[PDB]
């Protein structure tokens, strides 16, 4: 009956400490256990290439969170890098209490993890997005560790040519976590996109890359932007909406542009074949720098019939509009093109990725949807209708209809109720009217006869910020109240962070303080033992993207306008001593560039931090082992264990 | 931090990337007059 | 004549047995001096096969320690049956047997990597094996093994040649664990004895008219123990001349044993020929409760592990290019090398 749990992340990143959580379940008050935990290679020999970490547990302290280092030297020593097929290492928890008390066959219990080689973060920056051939390129690369603090490790940068050939390689010994370097593009370089990579010398797969386009150009004077009236066209047989565009020309310094806009229309398929209408062209002057144009239904249908086609064929095609305005009397001409005006049959969209799957019976099932306009910002105030059919539990199926208007950012949380002994649930979601966006989802109930279910309820369905406490309501449904505590844990960025023990009451509430080491998302895994079987549930929370751990405000007090040669006072403020990496860039470079090349902002940093995570899906499982596997854990008590990951990426 | 600069009266000159020697070209500097007063100027290129 | 010259060089490089079945062989040894070997041999073979094939990731870590402790207990089991001169007979009172000593020596040598047992005790066993050698290098078994069905393909038209080949195989396996210092006459006489035995085996293979299993084990013994060129060549030619046809040779244990021995010998010698033999062996081992006799289990597992380790090994696939030319800038030669370089088909300019 007594059991010793063991939790650890599914994937080990060599050279970075491993968060191993041990727990003691159903132990008499008079028993105190002590042992050690270490990594181990199963093939070479039982040679522990990790410093053994001791743990002591008792009735009053039945769990302990240990940090287990995995140094590079020991890991290389045991032949982990000499394995032929399969990068797999084992973690073992050895204690003499197992043999003495449980009389087990052996006193070794553990899991089969899957090591990797990624470590730390590297960020690369270049002087400007687009370069002229034969122009110097200045790039700097910052290096940080997994804790997001500056690192002094050694990287090996390398430039690549447009064809893919290496052009320059270097190795650096950073004492300041920044490396700056210059190189010259060959004068005869053909147009293309060059890539700069940077990886840790020890870690083979710890690379990070940036791209810059090489193209022969002269910096423009003004930018031309084409904006559709709506980002979509309704090709529904009932009706076809109006096609109207606004073309705006603006000098780089703000003043409008006087000139003549020449616009041409055509069809464009996803393959990349353009079919222009020999006609329908527009030639209009610009008033206040903006010109309003439109294509009437009659002329559009005439053009379509002249092309030997009907309006039914406009399924994947998009209307392609090209413009080439000529400034007057300067004479300079600039061109713009639009490749995002799709033909659609529904002006809305539905994203049911937030909705859980295979959820517990006897508790409300929350359907979460994000209604978004076709190629646009999330909608608000658009009614959403859900028809949920609870399939045969033994009798005829029963249907329910619930309608709710989206509040803000498109979020809608519709609590469809589900009875006990449910078989399956079928969900038909329709957003907006007329011309609704329809989505479907089917959920299969867990097999009957289980030891119970755990329901995790979130009273607030909005993304918490940083520094705000979060409350979840744990409850046990369809089970016997024989236990006394709920055990829960948090999983952020692929490593166990928190592990606690909450007493059991009616509607137990747990509070988690959203700190700065939980962003941009975390998994809340809770469970309890109903006799000799685990009952578990999980949940994913997306912390809202906001400010940094520190701060940096570059502010220039005064008006935006200036004059060449003026002196500008630039203020920098932080919370500690920091190496501010400054850079001032022209804006006409973006106009010169054919394709958008977004810079390094907080979105990229947040994606970098959470790319190390092992979680997969919005949470929930048919059993305890499935829940832990979805979360990203490695559980093994003696009778149950999770099979090793087959590949780093979830199916 | 966007930081725009302006003159309210300036000369804009845009030369090509390169030109073959002995091949005639045309320079087209443009005067921009964003002031509220109608003006008159004299434009010349310094010999070299 | 007043132009600009540039040059660029770019070198573009363009490029098993199911774990459950083998795991079931782990059984705790029990019984007399023969039953312990009966239980241990497939168990140690299974442990070695899983260890080399790296299939432990499909089993819980408790299994590995259980297997280690089981093998330790099995090794300690025969320590009480040892005689004065390391004979390792079936019983303390009963007389010894050459095959039993050879099997014990081979198992102990193969199981010395996990537990450190005194090699000085293995010296006496090797000495006892040497003391029974004949003038031409052969050996005679004073008493046949109690169970004859567990011996595999040894029984047949010829028995002495196969027994001598197996004893030589065991001696070579125990040769590796010999201490790098001390007992120099012992290792010298071991080398002389094995050389004489390879000479005898080569002469017998040249004579021909040998059993299939006997020919296979003699060929493997010659190939492993560094036979001379002529004897190894004639033995190999004799062995290949009797090859049958992916089907090769519910199959009898003799077929499995001879196929495994031939596969191991040939791997020691792999191009469109070992694949069919390996596939047939794997298909035979896929039978529920397959690999009946202990000898076939051990030999097939060793052969399959060796084949896997040979097949799954990779190659460096390096490359080097050097350019040398003479010009007004003195003389200069320039060397550039691509390789795997962590990127399959590295390209340099
Ligand atoms: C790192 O390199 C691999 C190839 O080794 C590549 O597939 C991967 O995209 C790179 N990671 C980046 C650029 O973040
Ligand atoms: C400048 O020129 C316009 C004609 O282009 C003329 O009518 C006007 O009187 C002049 N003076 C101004 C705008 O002060």
């Amino acid at each position: 009956k007594p059991r010793l749990l063991l939790f650890s992340p599914s994937v080990v990143h060599l050279g970075v400490p491993l968060s191993v959580g041990v727990q003691l379940q159903d132990v008499p008050r008079g028993q105190v256990v002590k042992g050690s935990v270490f990594l181990r290679n199963p093939s070479r020999n039982n040679v522990p290439c990790s410093p053994k970490v001791d743990f002591t547990l008792s009735s009053e302290r039945d769990f302990a969170l240990l940090s287990l280092q995995v140094p590079l030297k020991d890991a290389k020593s045991c032949g982990l890098h000499q394995l032929l097929r399969g990068p797999e290492v084992q973690l073992v928890a050895h204690s003499p209490w197992l043999k003495d008390s449980l009389s087990r066959t052996t006193n070794i219990q553990g899991i089969n993890l899957l090591f990797s080689s990624r470590r730390g973060h590297l960020f690369l920056q270049t002087d400007q997005p687009i370069y002229n051939p034969g122009q110097r390129v200045r790039y700097r690369v910052f290096a940080l560790d997994q804790k997001m603090r500056p690192s002094t490790d050694t990287i090996t940068v390398m430039v690549e040519n447009s064809h893919g050939l290496r052009v320059r390689k270097k190795e650096v010994y950073m004492p300041s976590s920044i490396f700056q370097d210059d190189f010259v593009i060959p004068d005869i370089s053909e147009p293309g996109t060059w890539k700069i990579s940077a990886r840790f010398s020890d870690g083979l797969e710890s690379n990070s890359s940036t791209q810059f386009e090489v193209k022969k150009y002269v910096l423009p004077n003004f930018e031309v932007k084409i904006t559709p009236g709506k980002p979509y066209i309704l090709t529904v047989p009932g009706h076809l909406d109006e096609m109207q565009l606004d073309i705006q020309a603006r000098y780089i310094y703000g003043k409008p542009v006087q000139g003549v806009a020449y616009v041409r229309f055509g069809l464009l398929d996803e393959d990349g074949k353009k079919t222009f209408f020999r006609g329908l062209e527009s030639q209009t002057k610009l008033v206040n720098g903006q010109s309003h144009i439109s294509l009437s239904k009659a002329e559009f249908q005439d053009a379509l019939e002249k092309l030997n086609m009907g309006i039914t064929d406009l399924q994947g095609l998009r209307l392609y509009v090209a413009a080439a305005i000529i400034e007057s009397p300067g004479g300079e001409m600039e061109e713009a093109e639009l490749t995002s005006w799709y033909f659609v049959s529904s002006p809305f969209s539905l994203d049911l990725s937030k909705t859980k799957r295979h959820l517990v019976p006897g508790a409300p099932f929350l359907l979460q949807a994000l209604v978004r306009e076709m190629s646009g910002s999330p909608a608000s105030g658009i009614p959403v209708k859900v028809s949920a059919t609870v399939s045969s539990p033994g009798s005829v199926p029963e249907v329910q209809d619930i309608q709710q208007n989206t509040d803000g950012s498109g979020q809608v949380s519709i609590p469809i109720i589900i009875p006990q002994t449910i078989s399956e649930l079928q969900l038909s979601v329709s957003a907006g009217s007329p011309h609704p966006a329809i989505a479907r989802l089917t959920v299969a109930a867990p097999p009957s006869g289980g030891p119970g279910f755990l329901s995790i309820e979130r009273p607030d369905s909005r993304p918490p910020r940083v520094g705000d406490t979060l409350n979840l309501n744990l409850r046990a449904v369809g089970s016997g109240a024989t236990f006394s505590h709920y055990y829960y844990m948090i999983l952020s960025r692929g490593q166990i962070v928190f592990m606690n023990r909450e007493p059991k009451r009616t509607l137990t509430s747990v509070s988690v303080f959203v700190d700065h080491h939980l962003a941009p998302s975390f998994y809340f895994v809770a469970f309890y033992y109903h006799g000799d079987h685990p009952v578990a549930n999980s949940l994913r929370v997306d912390v809202q993207a906001g400010a940094c751990e520190g701060k940096l405000e570059l502010s220039v007090d005064g008006a935006k306008q200036y004059r060449n040669g003026e002196s500008v006072k630039l203020h920098l403020e932080t919370d500690s001593l920091a190496l501010v990496a400054l850079g001032a860039l022209d804006t006409a470079l973006y106009a010169a560039g054919s394709k958008s090349h977004k810079p390094l902002n907080m979105g990229k940093v947040f994606e970098a931090m959470n790319s190390y995570d092992l979680g997969c899906g919005p949470g929930g499982g048919d059993s305890a082992l499935q829940v832990f596997q979805a979360a990203g854990l490695a559980f093994s008590d003696g009778d149950q264990w999770t099979l090793s990951r087959k590949r780093l990426s979830c199916p | 931090v966007q930081l725009r600069v302006f003159r309210e009266f300036h000369l804009h000159l845009r030369l090509p990337m390169s030109v073959r020697r002995f091949e005639q070209l045309e320079l087209r500097p443009v005067l921009y007059n964003y002031l509220d007063k109608n003006l008159t100027v004299s434009v010349h290129v310094s010999p070299v | 004549p007043d132009g600009d010259f540039n040059s660029y060089v770019r070198v573009t490089a363009s490029d098993a047995l199911s774990p459950g079945g083998v795991a079931s062989l782990l059984r705790l040894p029990r019984g007399c001096g023969e039953q312990t070997m009966i239980y241990l041999a497939p168990t140690l073979a299974a442990s070695r096969y899983l260890d080399k094939t790296e299939q432990w990731s499909t089993l819980p870590p408790e299994t590995k320690d259980h297997a280690v402790d089981l093998i330790q207990k099995g090794y300690m089991r025969i320590q009480q049956f040892r005689k004065a001169d390391g004979s390792y007979a079936a019983w303390l009172s009963r007389d010894s047997s050459t095959w039993l000593t050879a099997f014990v020596l081979k198992v102990l040598s193969l199981a010395q990597e996990q537990v450190g047992g005194s090699p000085e005790k293995l010296q006496e066993t090797s000495n006892w094996l040497l003391s029974q050698q004949q003038a031409d290098g052969s050996f005679q078994d004073p008493c046949p093994v109690l169970d004859r069905s567990m011996q595999g393909g040894l029984v047949g038209n010829d028995e002495t040649v196969a027994l001598t080949a197996f004893v030589t195989i065991a001696l070579h396996h125990g040769l590796a664990v010999f201490q790098d210092e001390g007992a120099e006459p012992l290792k010298q006489r071991v080398e002389a004895s094995i050389s004489k035995a390879n000479s005898f085996l080569g002469e017998k293979a040249s004579a021909g008219l040998l059993g299939a299993h006997a020919a296979a084990i003699t060929a493997y013994a010659l190939s492993l123990t560094k036979a001379p060129v002529d004897l190894l060549g004639v033995a190999h030619n004799n062995l290949m001349a009797m090859a049958q046809e992916n089907l090769y040779w519910q199959a009898p244990a003799l077929w499995i044993e001879t196929t495994a021995y031939a596969l191991l010998h040939l791997l020691l010698h792999k191009a469109e020929m070992a694949d069919q033999a390996s596939a047939w062996l794997t298909r035979q081992g896929s039978f529920q409760g397959g690999f009946r006799s202990t000898q076939d289990t051990v030999i097939a597992l060793d052969a399959l592990s060796a084949y896997w380790i040979a097949s799954h090994t990779t190659e460096e696939r390096g490359l080097n290019v050097t350019l040398s030319s003479t010009g007004r800038n003195g003389f200069k030669s320039h060397a550039l090398q691509l390789n795997n370089r962590q990127i399959r088909g590295l390209e340099e300019e």
